[PDB]
Order: structure tokens, then sequence, then C-alpha cells
């Protein structure tokens, strides 16, 4: 049986324009690969990135809450984060993997593999040291905001350009808190708080067919902000650590 | 009377940091022949659109209005948030009559 492949959603995404105060609502399970990480009674608390059927990608200190993997649960293929819609998984967490050198990612295997579907679907990794473009679109989604009246509880979206990290480094802006092993999205001398990615939460961008997930939400420093771009940890420094942990697990 | 909806929200250019003014009317509400108590999300949209356009001076020029900014809620007296179903559709109580409020901002871009 065929399946789906990495990064090609099958609800074609909103792309929220850039700017836009408040961002945006997505369209129902057009991110796909958007996880929502959760505690074993249910309650939402972080983001992921499901980028094989058995293994999550996701923010380091997200795994602050507990040591047994027994205490995460994966929810996939949501949209509504309350009334989880009727397909959707609730995948027990197995084993957990820090990120060595940098400890700022994690890995999640998945207690038994994510079903693949039209609304669940893995997003595609870079190339091993990929440094994505200066100006470069990306995305980043998440239930971060609760909305009013018409976006709560519901996954939102927002534009962001990444910032080369020469430029994101200097004093006005991040003054050089940020390593090569992180990247920046974000708008310079004005733009809108972007706070709709929770901390693990993906950073997408676009190349020729299909999302690529660049970047992962740091902990608390990924809203975006005038001067502030958010900070995603650069996942192209980590795809080859990435597939050995997969290959050996 | 009857149950209204109080309209009083503003316009931001999508794509920009700047916000328009907007006239803020009222909108009624009933059981069926003006609009339902169950409001919909693209109705209140259009609202807001005819009554730009009827209210285009000679400073102020066209705009579309294309969604609801987040800030936007409908509230009661209480101060109570009313959400919108999956379906963006947003049920308020018939009784008692009361007035409720759509505050906050629409996002619009210019016509053009």
């Amino acid at each position: 049986a065929p399946s789906f492949d990495c990064g090609k959603p099958q609800v074609e995404p909103k792309k929220c324009p850039g700017r836009v105060v408040g961002g945006c609502v997505a369209h129902p399970h057009s991110w796909p690969w958007q996880v929502s990480l959760r505690t074993r009674f249910g309650m939402h608390f972080c983001g992921g990135t499901l980028i094989s059927p058995e293994w999550v990608l996701t923010a380091a200190h997200c795994l602050e809450k507990s040591p047994r993997p027994s205490s995460y649960k994966v929810i996939l293929g949501a949209h509504q984060e309350v009334n989880l819609e009727p397909h959707v998984q609730e995948i027990e967490v197995s084993r957990l993997f820090l990120e060595p050198t940098r400890k700022d990612i994690a890995l999640l295997k998945l207690s038994s593999p994510a079903v693949i579907t039209d609304k669940v679907i893995p997003a595609c990794l870079p190339s091993p040291n990929y440094v994505v473009a200066d100006r470069t679109e990306c995305f980043i989604t998440g239930w971060g905001e609760t909305q009013g009246t018409f976006g709560a509880g519901l996954l939102k979206e927002a534009q962001l350009p990444v910032i080369e990290n020469k430029v994101c480094n200097r004093y006005e802006f991040l003054n050089g808190r940020v390593q090569s092993t992180e990247l920046c999205a974000g708008h310079l001398a004005g733009g809108t708080d972007s706070c709709q990615g929770d901390a693990g939460g993906p950073l997408v961008c676009f190349e020729k067919d299909k999302y690529i997930l660049q970047g992962v939400t740091s902990w608390g420093l990924g809203c975006a902000r005038p001067n502030k771009p958010g900070v995603y940890v650069r996942v192209s420094r980590f795809v080859t650590w990435i597939e050995g942990v997969m290959r050996n697990n | 009377n009857n149950s209204q909806l109080v309209v009083s929200v503003a316009g931001t250019v999508e794509g920009t940091n700047q916000d328009i003014s907007l006239k803020f009317f009222e909108i009624d509400l009933t059981s069926r022949p003006a609009m339902p108590h169950k409001l919909e999300k693209a109705d209140l949209l259009k609202a807001i659109q005819e009554q730009l356009i009827a209210n285009v001076h000679s400073n102020d020029d066209y705009f579309e209005v294309i969604d609801f900014a987040s800030d936007a809620t409908i509230t009661d007296r209480n101060g109570k948030v009313y959400f919108a179903d999956k379906d963006g559709s947003v049920t308020l109580p018939t009784q008692p009559v009361q007035e409720f409020l759509l505050s906050g901002h629409v996002r619009v871009r210019p016509y053009k």
C-alpha cells in the first residue's frame, strides 16, 4: 500500500501573509506534521513535529516535566485543541532522546507507529548543515495564542522571514546570543508579535514542492517581536544525529 | 424590544500595522423572518463590509473585509466571551433579551 510523502499537505495551507497582526487560524489539517505534546492526563504544554511514523522532534526543555516517557502522550491530526476531531491519534511515548552537543532539541519515539493519513504526515528534514538563506519565507504553527471568539483552541500560523545569523546577532537585535546551531525569523525595526508556535513546535519553509522543517521553536525564545526575532534550533545541524538515533533505537 | 449585537470594531490593513476606522452600528437578533441568535462568521463580516462601502467618505477608501483579527470577541454585559463552533458559528442565548458586543479588529486589504 502506498503512503503520503513528507512535507506535502493534502489540504493547501492558508499561508497567512507576512506582518499580519494576530496572524491567522490555519486551514484544518494543512500542517499534518503538527504535534501536540501532552501530559498523561491530557494537558497540552508543548508542540512538536512528526518526522517519521515513530518519531517526533520537539524541544529539549519540554522534557523537563518528567523523566519517564510514560508521562508523555502525543496528539496527531488535530486542529481544535479541546474537542479533538474523531480521527485524531493519541500515542504514548516510549523512549526519550536528548541531543548531546547543544541539548536544545529532543527526539521522542512513539510506543506504536502513527498511522499516516491525509491528515497525519511527517515533515521533510533538510540536507545536513543546510543554511536557510536570508529573507526566506517560512511559517510557524501552534496553539500558543488563545485567540478571541473565532480562533480559540484552533491551530494558528504566522509567516516569518528568516534573518541571517550575522544580522540577527547585532547589538540592537539579539546581541550575539545566537549560536550557529540556531536561526532567526522575524521582523526588524517594525513588525508585529508572533507567538503562535508552541515551544518545540515547527518552523517550516517551502522549497519547490514540499515544506522543510528548518527549525524547532526554542523554549521561551520563540515569540518573534520587533527587533527581537524568535530563535529556533537549526535543524540542518542535527540531521545526522536524528538519523543515527532513529537507526539505533 | 429585542436582543441586539453592538458592532464596535476597527480595521487593520493586512501586512501592515495601520488601523482604519469603521462605523459602529447595531444588528437586531430574532427567531427568523436583522440576524439569527446563531451568528455566522461570514454573515457578520459582510455586514461589516456593506457598512464599510456605505460609509466611504472623501478620505477613507474602499477596503475588502477579509476575516476577523485575533482579538475579535463577542461578549455580554457580564464580560463573558462566546466562542464560535467548528463551523465558525456563534450561538448566543435567546433569553433574557439583552445586548452583546462584537469588538476587536477586522483584517482588511485595499481594493485595487
